[PDB]
């Protein structure tokens, strides 16, 4: 299957500062990479679809970039409500697969 | 608008069939593709599978063909059956539409000899 | 907008259709050629009151909502007008959901009749990608 590797596994940041999260695929997946946010005791929330396409209702500070095998999720000026887990998922080939996740915490 | 909610047992025994229900409110199940995703204790997510408009299903090979996803239009619900479960199947199960725009609240199912 | 063959191939590759769910890029370029002749504004009214929209002639009965089709289901959760843009983003997004059904690309009648079984790779040959 297509393996997605996320780094760093954990990232500590002070609100107001910006961060970037990495997700690389074992093989090219075009633009078929999506980003999810998940907080404790909650279902995942789709933030970005197809590598960089915006989603209605998501804060504008979230943006995605990349294609092929390297993708990044960027948060311009982190807010306290952004702390939680971030997962990338590919839909290029079945079975769909998720990266191991990156935990964003307050420093 | 659309709402999804999982229901079913939270505790099951090894070797039995785990069955969950996802009730959809706000629109017909015949108007979207429906899926099941689960999160293991280690914060690892697994896409279990989905059923599309034609009734065709796609199941993750990792489940070794122990899974079945079915729908009931009259009850506007779809289901997940996972046979011969083991402690490895203990996880939080979620239903969501294929687009990923609508998710259920998730429900923890623990597989234990007790 | 009317795309050039290579122009569309490059765009579709950028939109992630190179090997999407087991379908090589040539499949999509060929489908667009015979479904709309590379014309993003193409539309065709059907007898059942439904209409096919865009470069990939997506049907208003099952995939998009144009608010004028009987038993519409809007499986792509998008207005058909969005499929009539020079920007192929929405058409590609919806086409990806369509092909993710067990019927695969067989949803496109022209593709089935003029592309399936042929050397579809020929459609991206001789192009700067």
């Amino acid at each position: 299957d297509i393996v997605l590797t996320q780094s760093p596994a954990t990232l500590s940041v002070t609100p107001g500062n910006s961060v970037s999260l990495s997700c690389r695929a074992s093989q090219s997946i075009g633009n078929n990479l999506h980003w999810y946010q998940q907080k404790s005791h909650e279902s995942p929330r789709l933030l970005i679809k197809y590598a960089s396409q915006s989603i209605s209702g998501i804060p504008s500070r979230f943006s995605g970039s990349g294609s092929g095998t390297d993708f990044t999720l960027s948060i311009n000026s982190v807010e306290t409500e952004d702390f939680g887990m971030y997962f990338c998922q590919q839909s290029n080939s079945w079975p769909y697969t998720f990266g191991g996740g990156t935990k964003l915490e307050i420093k | 608008d659309v709402q999804l909610q999982e229901s079913g047992p939270s505790l099951v025994k090894p070797s039995q069939t785990l069955s969950l229900t996802c009730s959809v409110t706000g629109d017909s199940i015949t108007s979207d593709y429906w899926s099941w995703i689960r999160k293991f204790p280690g914060n690892r997510l697994e896409y279990m599978g989905y059923v599309s408009a034609s009734g065709s299903t796609y199941y993750n090979p990792s489940l070794k063909s122990r899974i079945s996803i079915t729908r009931d239009t009259s009850k506007n619900q779809y289901y997940l059956d996972l046979n011969s479960v083991t402690t490895e199947d203990t996880a939080t199960y979620y239903c969501a539409n294929w687009d990923g725009d609508y998710w259920g609240q998730g429900t923890l199912v623990t597989v234990s000899a007790a | 907008k009317v795309f050039g063959r290579c122009e569309l191939a490059a765009a579709m590759k950028r939109h992630g259709l190179d090997n999407y769910r087991g379908y090589s890029l040539g499949n999509w370029v060929c489908a667009a050629k015979f479904e709309s002749n590379f014309n993003t504004q193409a539309t065709n009214r059907n007898t059942d009151g439904s209409t096919d929209y865009g470069i990939l002639q997506i049907n208003s009965r099952w995939w998009c909502n144009d608010g004028r089709t009987p038993g519409s289901r809007n499986l792509c959760n998008i207005p058909c007008s969005a499929l009539l843009s020079s920007d192929i983003t929405a058409s590609v997004n919806c086409a990806k959901k369509i092909v993710s059904d067990g019927n695969g690309m067989n949803a496109w009648v022209a593709w089935r009749n003029r592309c399936k079984g042929t050397d579809v790779q020929a459609w991206i040959r001789g192009c700067r990608l």
